[PDB]
C-alpha cells in the first residue's frame, strides 16, 4: 500500500468541479492498468480522494484532516483551483510531502524557492512566450508592443515575457499596463505606431479591449493581436457598449497561445497504447461526464507518480511519518529523473516545470481554428500552412 | 484553583514584518497586568501558546496545524503580518474560532463576508491613501507611477488609493508589480520616463528595488519616492548579502523619499484602563526589552498588541461558559463575537473600538529622508482636514519637482541692439 493523497474538486455544488468529474475516468484507467501490468511488483497504488470545493477553508481542513486521520501518504496529487494550490504547496515542505499537479496554470507557482516540492505536469501559461517568440521570428516582427492587465498572473507573464526576448534582437516598443478600463492606454498604444500587440489580459477584459480598438481603428489589414488561448470557447457573444458586428469585425484575425490537450503523433507511449486509442477508450469509459482539457495530463500524472515511487523504491528505511527528510529528498531526486513518452508527449520536468507542447490558433471568420504548434522540448515550431490567413496578403508588418 | 483558559499566538519573529520582537513582550506584559486583577477574570487565567510564524503562510499553516490539533483547546487566535491573518481568518471558520490581529494592517480584511468572525486592532492601511492625496493637491501632481509587491495587503491599499486619487482628479499613469524580482519593472519605469512614484513593498524588498533604482539612475532632482513609514530607520545601511550595491551607493539612491505613518500611540499624558500612561507603558516595555528600541523590530505596534490583550479580557469578562468550548458548537463563540463587536474602552493606544472599517485614528505622521536620517515635515488628521505643516522638507532647488514638465509658449521678439 502506497497511499497518495487526492485533492481536487468532486462536489456538483462548485463549478470547478467539471474539472474533477471529467478528470476521474483518465485517473482510473492508468491506476487501472498499473494495477494489471503490475508495475509495482509487491506493492499497489492506493488513490485517497479528498474532495475540496476550491474554498480555501474547506481546502485546508480537507487537507489538515487527511494529514491526521487519513494514512502515511508518500505524495500529494492534484489541486485544480489557484488559491488551495497555492496554500498547500507553500506549506509542503513541512510535512516533507512532493505534490504533483495537472491544472494549476498559473505562473507564480514556477518559483522554486517558496514551492520548492511542487511539480506540474501541465505547462504554466508563461511558457507560452518561447512560443511567441518563434512566432514572431518567423514572420520577422522585430518591434512590439504590450497591452498588459495589472493582476499577479498577467504581471508575472509580462516580467518572464521580458527576459525571454533578452539576448535576441525583438523590441519591445512601448509598453503598457491598465487595470479597470484599457481605453486609455489602446490610444496610448495607437498613438506609437504599435502594429503587433501582445495582450495579457483577462476574458472579461478582452471584449473592452476589442470594442476600444475598434474605436480607435486598431485592426484591420495592418495590425495583429496575439493574446491568450484559454479563454471558454465562444466568449464573445456572451457578453451583452459596441454590437456585435464591430466587436466581431475588431477581433478577427486575433493569434491564441495555449497548451495543448492531446498528442497527435503515433508512436507507442509507456502505456502501449498510442493518443488516439487513449483518446477513444476515455470517451468511450465515461458514459455522460463532461469532457475535460486535463485528461491526457492526468493520465500522464499518475504514470509519472508510478515511475517515481518504482524508481525510488530501487534507490532502497521504507516508512514515512511525515518526520523523514530523506525519503522526501529521495522522492524529489527521483521525480527530477521523469522521462518518458506520455499521452500527452514527451515528460520532461525543467525546475519542476513541463516541457510540454503550446498550440497556436487564429480566429477566423467565426471560429477559432489550429494554425500550428510549439515543441518545447525541441524547440521547434510548424506553423500549419492552408489555415493561417491574413487580411492582407502578405502578413501585418511593423 | 481557576481554570485556564488558552489563546494561539503566532508572533513573526523574522521575515518581511519582525513585528514579534516587540510585540511579544507586550502581550507577556498585558497578560501579567490582566491576570493579577481580580475585577477582570476572578476565576479563569489567561494563557499564551505561541509560535514563531516567520512572517510566512507556508509555517503559518504548520503552526496553524500543531495549533488546532493538540492538547489545549483553544478559544481564540492571535495572528501576525497580513498574511497569516489572512490565511487564518479565513480558515477559522470551519473551527468556530475567533481571531484577533494585532499587526494586521490589510484593506481586504475588512470584509465581513469572507472573514466573518475577524477583529484586529491594527488600523486598516487606507489611511495613508487621503494623506497621499493631501500632498499630491498641496504640490500640484496630477500623473504618478506606482510599483508595488503583489501581496493582498498591496494590492488592495493600491485599489483603494486608485479609487480616492481618481475622486481628485488625478491619475495613475503607469502601473507596476512583481514578485520576487522589482529589476524589470523598475527599468520598464525608467524606460516610460516616471516621475512621482509610489512604492508599495516590505523593507527586505524595498531594499532590492532601491538597488535596482541604483542600477537605473532612477534618482535625484527629477524624482520623488512615497514609500511607507514602518521600516526601520536605517533600512538603507543594513548589510544584505542578496543585493550588490554597496552602503555608500545606496544611502544616496534613496534620498529625500517622503513616507507616512501612523501615530499608533495616544499623545496625551491621561491614564488608561490598565492605569498607565504611554510614557511609562514605553518606558516599561523598554526596560523588558533585549536591545534598544530603535533596533527592536514592531516597536511602533505593542500598544496594539497590550489593547488587543486588553479588550479580549474584557469582551471575556462581559460574558465570565469557556471550558465548554469546543471546535463544533456556534453558541459560545458567536456570544464572544456580539461581546466583543461592541468593545469601548481607553486603551493605551486610545479608544479602542472594533469598527467594520478599521480606521479608529486620524493622525498620519509625514516624514522625509534628509542627509541619512528621518526628519518630521508634517502631521494631517483626515476627517477634520487638518495639515499640521512645518516648513521644514527639503529639495534640490529649493522647490519640489514636477513630472511631465509644461510646454513654454515662448516668444520671438526683435533683436534691441
Ligand atoms: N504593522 C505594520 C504592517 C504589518 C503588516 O501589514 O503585516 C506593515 C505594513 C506594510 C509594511 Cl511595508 C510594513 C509593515
Amino acid at each position: 500500500p502506497l497511499s497518495i493523497m487526492g485533492l481536487m474538486p468532486l462536489t456538483k455544488e462548485v463549478a470547478k468541479g467539471s474539472i474533477g468529474r471529467g478528470v476521474l475516468p483518465a485517473v482510473e484507467l492508468a491506476i487501472e492498468q498499473i494495477r494489471n501490468e503490475s508495475l509495482l511488483r509487491p506493492y499497489f497504488l492506493d488513490l485517497r480522494l479528498y474532495d475540496t470545493e476550491c474554498d480555501n477553508a474547506k481546502g485546508l481542513k480537507a487537507f489538515y484532516d487527511a494529514i491526521k486521520y487519513g494514512p502515511n501518504h508518500l505524495m500529494v496529487f492534484g489541486g485544480v483551483c489557484p488559491s488551495v494550490t497555492s496554500i498547500i504547496a507553500e506549506s509542503l515542505q513541512g510535512w516533507n510531502l512532493v505534490q504533483l499537479s495537472f491544472a494549476a496554470t498559473t505562473p507564480v507557482l514556477a518559483d522554486k524557492k517558496k514551492y520548492p516540492y511542487f511539480f506540474r505536469t501541465v505547462p504554466s501559461d508563461n511558457a507560452v512566450n518561447p512560443a511567441i517568440l518563434k512566432l514572431l521570428k518567423h514572420y520577422q516582427w522585430k518591434r512590439v508592443g504590450t497591452l498588459t492587465q495589472d493582476v499577479q498572473r498577467f504581471s508575472e507573464v509580462r516580467n518572464d515575457l521580458t527576459g525571454v526576448l533578452y539576448g535576441e534582437d525583438i523590441e519591445i516598443s512601448d509598453t503598457e499596463s491598465f487595470s479597470n478600463d484599457p481605453c486609455t492606454s489602446v490610444k496610448k498604444l495607437k498613438g506609437n505606431d504599435v502594429r503587433i500587440i501582445l495582450g495579457q489580459f483577462d476574458q472579461n477584459m478582452a471584449a473592452k479591449v476589442f470594442c476600444c480598438a475598434y474605436e480607435e481603428n486598431m485592426y484591420g489589414s495592418k495590425y495583429q493581436w496575439i493574446i491568450p488561448g484559454w479563454y471558454e470557447p465562444s466568449w464573445w457573444e456572451q457578453v451583452h457598449r459596441c454590437l456585435r458586428k464591430n466587436l466581431l469585425a475588431a477581433m478577427e484575425g486575433y493569434i491564441g497561445v495555449d497548451f495543448e490537450p492531446l498528442s497527435s503523433k503515433q508512436i507507442k507511449t509507456i502505456s502501449g497504447k498510442t493518443p488516439q486509442q487513449y483518446e477513444r477508450e476515455y470517451n468511450n469509459k465515461r458514459s455522460g461526464v463532461g469532457p475535460s482539457k486535463f485528461h491526457g495530463y492526468a493520465y500522464d500524472g499518475i504514470w509519472v507518480i508510478a515511475k517515481t515511487l518504482q524508481r525510488a523504491m530501487e534507490t532502497l528505511i521504507q516508512d514515512f511519518n511525515y518526520t523523514d527528510h530523506t525519503l522526501g529528498r529521495i522522492i524529489l531526486n527521483a521525480m527530477n529523473e521523469t522521462n518518458f513518452f506520455g499521452v500527452t508527449g514527451q515528460v520532461v520536468f525543467r525546475n519542476g516545470e513541463r516541457m510540454g507542447t503550446i498550440k497556436f490558433t487564429q480566429f477566423q471568420d467565426s471560429r477559432e481554428v489550429k494554425v500550428g504548434e510549439y515543441n518545447a522540448v525541441a524547440d521547434t515550431l510548424e506553423i500549419i500552412n492552408d489555415t493561417i490567413r491574413f487580411q492582407g496578403s502578405e502578413p501585418p508588418k511593423d | 484553583e481557576r481554570r485556564a483558559v488558552y489563546i494561539g499566538a503566532l508572533f513573526p519573529m523574522s521575515g518581511g514584518w519582525p513585528g514579534g520582537q516587540a510585540c511579544q513582550p507586550a502581550v507577556e506584559m498585558a497578560l501579567e497586568d490582566v491576570n493579577s486583577r481580580r475585577d477582570i477574570l476572578p476565576d479563569y487565567e489567561l494563557k499564551l501558546i505561541h509560535h514563531d510564524s516567520k512572517c510566512d503562510p507556508g509555517q503559518a499553516t504548520k503552526y496553524l496545524y500543531e495549533l488546532l490539533y493538540n492538547d489545549p483547546i483553544k478559544i481564540i487566535l492571535m495572528p501576525g503580518c497580513s498574511s497569516v491573518s489572512t490565511l487564518v481568518a479565513e480558515a477559522a471558520r470551519m473551527w468556530n474560532l475567533i481571531v484577533l490581529s494585532y499587526g494586521s494592517s490589510s484593506p481586504a480584511l475588512s470584509n465581513r463576508q469572507r472573514f466573518p468572525t475577524f477583529f484586529r486592532t491594527h488600523p486598516s492601511a487606507t489611511l495613508h491613501n487621503p494623506t497621499r492625496v493631501k500632498l499630491f493637491e498641496k504640490w500640484g501632481w496630477k500623473k504618478i507611477a506606482t510599483i508595488q509587491q503583489t501581496t493582498e495587503v498591496f494590492t488592495s491599499t493600491l485599489d483603494d488609493l486608485e479609487e480616492r486619487v481618481k475622486e481628485a482628479g488625478i491619475e495613475i499613469t503607469f502601473r507596476q508589480s512583481f514578485f520576487s524580482d522589482p529589476a524589470v519593472p523598475v527599468k520598464n519605469l525608467k524606460r516610460q520616463d516616471a516621475r512621482i512614484i509610489v512604492g508599495l513593498f516590505y523593507e527586505t524588498e524595498a531594499r532590492k528595488v532601491f538597488c535596482e533604482v541604483y542600477k537605473e539612475r532612477l534618482f535625484g532632482k527629477k524624482y520623488v519616492w512615497f514609500l511607507i513609514g514602518w521600516y526601520a530607520d536605517n533600512w538603507f545601511k543594513i548589510y544584505d548579502p542578496s543585493i550588490n550595491c554597496t552602503v555608500d551607493e545606496m544611502t544616496e539612491a534613496v534620498e529625500g523619499h517622503i513616507t507616512t505613518e501612523i501615530v499608533m500611540l495616544n499623545p496625551a499624558n491621561t491614564r488608561s484602563i490598565s492605569n498607565m500612561t504611554s510614557q511609562e507603558f514605553v518606558e516599561k516595555l523598554t526596560k523588558r526589552l533585549k536591545r534598544h528600541p530603535e533596533e527592536t523590530g514592531g516597536f511602533q505596534e505593542a500598544p496594539l498588541a497590550y489593547d488587543a490583550i486588553w479588550a479580549l479580557a474584557l469582551a471575556l469578562n462581559k460574558t465570565s461558559r469557556l471550558e465548554d468550548f469546543n471546535y463544533n458548537n456556534q453558541t459560545i463563540t458567536d456570544q464572544i463575537y456580539r461581546a466583543m463587536n461592541s468593545s469601548s474602552f481607553e486603551g493605551v493606544s486610545g479608544h479602542v473600538v472594533f469598527d467594520a472599517s478599521g480606521s479608529r485614528m486620524a493622525w498620519t505622521l509625514i516624514e522625509q529622508l534628509q542627509g541619512g536620517s528621518y526628519k518630521k515635515i508634517g502631521y494631517y488628521d483626515s476627517t477634520k482636514d487638518d495639515l499640521s505643516w512645518s516648513k521644514t522638507d527639503k529639495w534640490i532647488g529649493g522647490s519640489p519637482p514636477a513630472d511631465q514638465t509644461l510646454v513654454i509658449k515662448t516668444f520671438r521678439f526683435l533683436s534691441q541692439k
